């Protein structure tokens, strides 16, 4: 059994959020489904919930903005809120929660950015060692994403086949803007004999970059 | 209802035992609808105990909820580095209106064995000056406990320009990573020297330079 | 937690 949260993305303040969250496995007639967000960084607060009968039930902040409906046959519960704005922005979770019973499943959750900034695609440097440099066992080296809005973004090495020794930090946002760095490391008997490319995608703004790692 | 968590946060060495206390504002369902969860960052919240004590398929044994009614407590007997994580009690009232409430969440920080940083620095890319911003990028490696960043850039201390991010505390040894980014103009950049990164852990700090060009 | 319990 799961839950999966359809996309969430980037709105305008005063938009509407509307998430669908698609149930697997179970039956959602007799399993009341909540959702739950989280701001960043910051602690989980519960939206509200359609019981096990079909109706709904809020919580007090909540309830003039949120609608949450239930589509048994389609296996949809959806959760709409009105009048967004900067507060509102946060991962968004729908689950089944097992307070006391023994059922109990949440989804991976979406990220909902409300926001009047433009969304940015990144740019994309490579970190190489210092100029020359050949000092240590290993050889770290690093992609630099720069630049953009909103989260997220997803980064691998080689296309995934390279995936041990990896360290991708949390993005930091400045100024509407993001930036994340990743690095890897392999031993210096590896690179630069063998090819190391980063790949960068931005969904929101449909787009993708490789660097190859080059040294300098 | 309300629920109170306490504390808010706490570090505690590997073997420690921690409890964390939630206190709702009135009583739970039938006193006993009160359910634990751990979270770590980037996952959803994953279920420990349900039913004050009742714990979920494959949770560790060092895992003990009890309490009722409107005071409860988690306890973590023998705390490991995989336990790093925040807390939260989640309760159900049904009156006068059904729902659910989370506390307002524990930070728990294990302290592992000690290990000094190890730290490299990257020059900017060569097509990022162009752009009229150039950003360098320090890493601190596998380290515990906390480390603080200064950057020097000719030999002087920077204050402005500076952004660190920190991983999640590895699940097998507790350590930590970073990264700090220093950004300037590339008029800055090209008017100076020597940068410097220099991370500091307690008394000892261990500096990686390179010089522009 | 089913939203229909006699309270």
């Amino acid at each position: 059994q799961s839950v999966e949260e359809s996309e969430g993305g980037l709105f305008k303040p005063t938009d509407t959020l509307t998430l669908t969250c698609t149930v697997s496995g179970f039956s959602l007639s007799s399993n009341a489904i909540s959702w739950v967000r989280q701001a960043p960084g910051k602690g989980l607060e519960w939206i509200g919930f359609v019981a096990v009968t079909g109706y709904s039930y809020y919580a007090s902040w909540a309830k003039s903005r949120s609608t949450i409906t239930r589509n048994t046959g389609l296996n949809t519960v959806t959760l709409k809120m009105t009048s967004l704005t900067a507060a509102d922005t946060a991962t968004y979770f729908c689950a089944r929660i097992g307070i006391g019973i023994d059922f109990n499943i949440w989804g991976p959750g979406t990220l909902v950015t409300v926001s009047s900034a433009k969304t940015t695609a990144p740019s994309v440097y490579p970190l190489a060692p210092v100029c020359g440099d050949t000092t240590g066992s290993s050889v770290t080296l690093g992609c630099l994403v720069k630049g953009y809005f909103p989260e997220p973004v997803t980064l691998t090495w080689n296309s995934g086949s390279l995936s041990s020794g990896v360290h991708t930090f949390p993005a930091v946002l400045q100024s509407d803007l993001y930036t994340l760095s990743s690095s890897v490391t392999v031993t210096s008997s590896t690179w630069p004999s063998q090819s190391i490319t980063c790949n960068v995608a931005h969904p929101a703004s449909s787009t993708k970059v490789d660097k190859k790692i080059e040294p300098r | 209802i309300d629920m109170t968590q306490t504390p808010s946060s706490k570090s505690v060495a590997v073997g420690d035992t921690v409890t964390i206390n939630c206190q709702a504002s009135e009583t739970v369902y039938k006193n006993n609808y009160l359910a634990w969860y751990q979270q770590k960052p980037g996952q959803p919240p994953k279920r420990l105990i349900y039913s004050v004590s009742t714990l979920d398929s494959g949770v560790p044994s060092r895992f003990s909820g009890s309490g009722s009614g409107t005071q409860f407590t988690l306890t973590i007997s023998g705390v490991q580095c995989d336990d790093a994580a925040t807390y939260y009690c989640a309760g159900y009232r049904t009156t006068p209106i059904y729902h659910i409430r989370f506390g307002g969440g524990t930070e728990v920080v294990v302290e592992g064995d000690p290990v000094a940083p190890t730290v490299l620095i990257f020059p900017p890319a060569a097509d990022q000056v162009a752009t009229g911003t150039v950003t360098i990028v320090c890493v601190a490696n596998k380290y515990f406990p906390d480390v603080t960043v200064t950057w020097e850039v000719d030999g002087t201390t920077q204050t402005t320009g500076i952004e660190n991010s920190k991983t999640p505390q590895n699940s097998a040894d507790c350590t930590y990573n970073l990264s700090s980014t220093l950004t300037l103009t590339s008029t800055q950049y090209n008017s100076h020297k020597e940068y410097t990164c220099k991370v500091t852990q307690g008394t000892t700090s261990v500096v990686q330079s390179f010089n522009r060009g | 937690q089913d939203g229909n319990e006699e309270m």
